[PDB]
RNA sequence: ACUCUGGUUUCUCUUCAGAUCGCAUAAAUCUUUCGCACUAAAGAUUUCCGUGGAGAGGAACAACUCUGAGUCCAAUUUUUUGAGGCCUUGCUUUGGCAAGGCUA
């Protein structure tokens, strides 16, 4: 399924079902597309970023990954 | 316990040598043929 | 330009890169038995001379490649001078260990398996020819002659099966890839 | 199985009405067997929010509501087995 | 072939301090103790924040996993052998 | 001076010719190539070292050539194969196997996706997507093609021959469009500037143009005549560049002398010595006035022309 | 291949569950399945009207539990 | 499940090799040690017998096994739905957002 392996490590906005936004290094993901994600902010409305880390984003609540950033050095 | 390790050459080989030059040539001979021309080549050098 | 003159200039073209840029402008033969029997039966000096300072070779490969005694006849490549003042045995006697030593475990067998059947063993006299007597000519008396069977020890077609066929060769495998 | 269908759709350029209301328009890029729908030259508008033009979307295939395709697409040619 | 990356990092996380946010909105930071295939997180000595920003103390939990949002995993696993 | 590094030095150490010479587009690093099947990448500043050597030729190399990002470095050689290297440790990431006799050029596709057009003496024009070990489309031209080029849209491959014309093939047409007509021998070398819209053409009627491959069409492509050039006896693949910003053109020449003219002007700005034999590549350096020329004479010449 | 999910530990205990529409309930767990589903004894409703409601043995489908507290010490 | 490398053998050259380059073992010379040196030890050098690797060149027949690469899932737990509709405020970018209460 090389169609996210094109997007390993690039800096990707994930928008959720309730909403919220993930904008975090995509590292890893599975056949159920729960995603691993580094250094990952919210974004939520009211703007602010809350910074959370490493986020092991479940399937159930990704509606639609894109990309912010190219992958880092 | 005196072996020393084998020293670095740059592999010449003297019967490839000895092959290159229009003075040698290669055949293939009984072994107790040329047991008999090495005990007459001898032979001769010694007498020579 | 014209047709004919575009052919010609491609076939002039061709006939340049094909021999410009061609892989060769890019940046010996055994001899019979008996040319060597017959140079050693008949016989600038320098010559001579300077093949036979490597007589200690001669005699180190000579003995180095002496026939195992389950060979009757051993063949060997022989690298003679052309004035036949030296002849090298060319090979190095290269043997597989585990077939050497299973040879040469054979022989233990068969030699003491002949040393008890032999009871008064008849020894060489040495030397084995008289010292004013001179060296055999190999092809008048040893050229054909056929020698008594080898050593070989008797291999049983049941048990010694995968190694009968090519136990008592010169070089066992040497033709299987 | 449909999914199929929509995976022999390459490169065109179709809409895509989501369970949030979110429209994206964009030419798709590639299908899962799961519908994870892959696009590119996106124009996504968020319902409750103007339209943000994005190079690339990847949509998860459980949250599309429905496709919406143009009107020039040869599918019985496309629904053959 | 089987069995993917993130629940190898799931699985990782066992031991560490995991902030699980649930379908109800509810966050849980606490020692994760076991996880599974699907992301069943038994978890301990767990700091809640519920929707309205109250905090409470449960100290043996076990979440189920069709549930959970998702994970903030500490970021020691960021040089975990499955992320790489 | 106007540049970083030293003035006229020299790079030995090519065992044979020296047929095709090329800058890396940032500037720092050096290709060339020749009759020694073996590419050298040197240093452009700093004492010239040659620092990688790229083997794996079993022939003389006809056409090197760097894509803009710079880090695969393509080549044409004489046997029948285009080699694809990296730049950085320096290992054949590829062979191009497709054509039947000696390939006389390739070409980078810049903009879109990795295509080397390249060309050979078997008539052969032949279009290589590296992802695909394979021949996309081959443009049977009848007669040999000694230069071949992509436009800067890398949709038309411009391949000049010995047809006595410069023959233009659409990618998408699968036709020859138009033939610029215009020479009177072999048109060895074809080269297109950074802003794609002209294209250099040396020939054996000693003489360089300039052509205009643009869609809009003036009817009439050959705008502009140079002369200077020679072309001997040896009858090699004299080969051409064009200044970074355009404004200068260097076409290879077989007296020995750098030829470098300007644009506008039409006349030889630089006619440079050094060199012992026919001129086969002269290049230009991205950022700054620096020239190297690739001769016969297994050397090179560095060299601040401004 | 449906693994059950690993609560052993929380066999003949008193939990807290969560259920789905805000709801909440509380008992000692009897077992499981694959599915999660719980079967539970001395069954105590806790509503949020805020009086206590005992059932007894109930069965909770394992879809609508969002949570498992031990309260007590496993 | 379709396509492009690489082969193997043999002969020779060049260079590196303190690695049991040798699962074997010689000889010479020098120095030292004691005897009083084949019957004796040490150290070092050299030469031989004759290796591995890499590179190169020839010529013999194999050419896609191998080493790689390019190329069947709607029933709890993820991807075949608990989804959609009502009320108050803060601001309305008068589109509506955020939080909470709901109703299904």
């Amino acid at each position: 399924s090389s169609k996210m392996l094109q997007h390993i490590d690039y800096r990707m906005r994930c928008i959720l079902q309730d909403g919220r936004i993930f904008i975090g290094t995509f590292k890893a993901f599975d056949k159920h597309m729960n995603l691993i994600l580094c250094d990952c902010d919210e974004f939520r409305k009211r703007e602010e970023k809350r910074v959370l880390g490493l986020v092991l984003l479940r399937g159930e609540n990704l509606v639609s990954m894109t990309v912010e950033g190219p992958p880092p050095k | 316990l005196k072996h020393r390790p084998p020293k670095a050459q740059k592999k010449r080989y003297l019967f490839r040598s000895f092959k290159a030059t229009k003075f040698f040539q290669s055949t293939k001979l009984d072994w107790v043929e040329v047991g008999l021309q090495v005990c007459r080549q001898g032979y001769n050098m010694l007498n020579l | 330009m014209s047709e004919e003159k575009l052919q010609e200039k491609a076939r002039k073209w061709q006939q340049l890169q094909a021999k410009r840029y061609a892989e060769k402008r890019k940046f010996k033969e055994d001899m019979p038995p008996e040319h060597v029997r017959k140079i050693i039966r008949d016989h600038d000096k320098r010559v001579y001379l300077g093949a036979l300072k490597y007589m200690p070779h001669a005699v180190l490969k000579l003995l180095e490649n002496m026939p195992m005694p389950w060979e009757q006849i051993r063949d060997v490549p022989v690298l003679y001078h052309i004035t036949g003042a030296i002849s090298f045995v060319n090979e190095i006697p290269w043997v597989i260990e585990p077939v050497y030593i299973s040879q040469w475990g054979s022989m233990w067998i068969m030699m003491r398996r002949e040393k008890r059947d032999r009871r008064h063993f008849k020894r060489m006299r040495f030397p084995p020819f008289d010292d004013e007597e001179p060296p055999l000519d190999y092809a008048d008396n040893i050229l054909d002659v056929e020698p008594l069977e080898a050593i070989q020890l008797e291999l049983d077609p049941e048990e010694d099966a995968p190694v009968l066929d090519w136990f008592y060769d010169h070089q066992p495998l040497r033709d299987s890839r | 199985k449909l999914v199929r269908f929509l995976m022999k759709l390459s490169h065109e350029t179709v809409t895509i009405e989501l369970k949030n209301g979110t429209q994206v328009h964009g030419t798709i890029t590639g299908v899962d067997v799961s519908m994870n729908t892959h696009l590119k030259a996106v124009k996504m508008t968020l319902k409750n929010r103007e339209p943000v033009q994005l190079e690339t979307l990847s949509i998860r295939g459980n949250n599309i509501r429905y496709f919406i395709l143009p009107d020039s697409l040869p599918l019985d040619t496309l629904l053959v087995d | 072939m089987s069995i993917g990356v993130p629940i190898k990092v799931l699985h990782e996380a066992e031991g560490h301090i995991v902030t699980c946010e649930t379908n109800t909105g509810e966050v849980y930071r606490g020692k994760l103790i076991e996880a599974e295939d699907n992301m069943n997180c038994q978890m301990s000595n767990i700091t809640v924040t519920y929707r309205d920003g109250r905090v409470a103390q449960l100290e043996q939990v076990y979440i189920r996993g069709s549930k959970i949002r998702f994970l903030i995993l500490p970021d020691m696993l960021k040089n975990a052998p499955m992320l790489k | 001076r106007c540049s970083s590094l030293q003035p006229i030095m020299l790079l030995s150490g090519h065992e044979g010719e020296v047929y095709c010479c090329k800058f890396h587009p940032n500037g720092s690093t050096l290709a060339s190539a020749g009759f020694d099947r073996l590419i050298l990448l040197w240093n452009v500043y700093g004492d010239c070292d040659n620092y990688a050597t790229l083997k794996g030729h079993s022939g003389a190399v006809m056409e090197l050539h760097y894509n803009t990002d710079g880090s695969m470095l393509f080549s044409a050689s004489t046997d029948k194969t285009v080699a694809v290297w990296d730049s950085e440790t320096g290992e054949r990431v590829k062979r191009l196997k497709g054509h039947t006799s000696f390939v006389n050029s390739c070409y980078p596709a810049r903009r879109g996706p990795q295509l080397v057009c390249t060309g050979s003496d078997d008539g052969t024009v032949k279009l290589w997507d590296i992802r695909k070990k394979a021949a996309i489309q081959t443009f049977q031209n009848t007669y040999q093609v000694l230069a071949v080029t992509f436009n800067d849209t890398s949709d038309q491959i411009i391949s000049g021959g010995i047809d006595n014309d410069i023959k233009v093939w659409d990618l998408r047409q699968n036709k020859l469009t138009y033939t610029m007509r215009g020479h009177a021998d072999s048109v060895t070398g074809l080269s297109l500037s950074s802003e794609g819209s002209y294209l250099l053409s040396n020939a054996m009627d000693n003489t360089v143009r300039v052509w205009d491959v643009r869609p809009f069409a003036p009817k009439e492509r050959c705008v502009k005549i140079f002369q200077g050039n020679v072309h001997n006896f040896e009858k090699n693949l004299l080969r051409c560049s064009w200044s970074p910003d355009g404004s200068k053109i260097a076409a290879g020449s077989a007296d020995r002398f750098v030829y470098v003219w300007d644009t506008t002007s039409r006349r030889i700005l630089y006619k440079l010595p050094g060199h012992a034999g026919s001129i086969n590549e002269v290049a230009f350096h991205p950022d700054e006035p620096i020239i190297i020329s690739a001769s016969s004479d297994k050397r090179l010449y560095m060299g601040e022309i401004q | 291949k449906a693994h059950p999910p690993e609560l052993k530990k929380f066999m003949d205990k008193k939990l807290s569950l969560k259920l789905n529409g805000g709801r909440h309930v509380q008992g000692i767990l009897r077992g499981f399945d694959p599915f999660m589903n719980l079967v539970i004894d001395e069954c105590v409703e806790m509503a949020t009207s805020g009086q206590q409601n005992n059932i007894g043995m109930v069965v909770i489908r394992g879809n609508s539990i969002i949570m498992l507290e031990a309260l007590e010490r496993v």
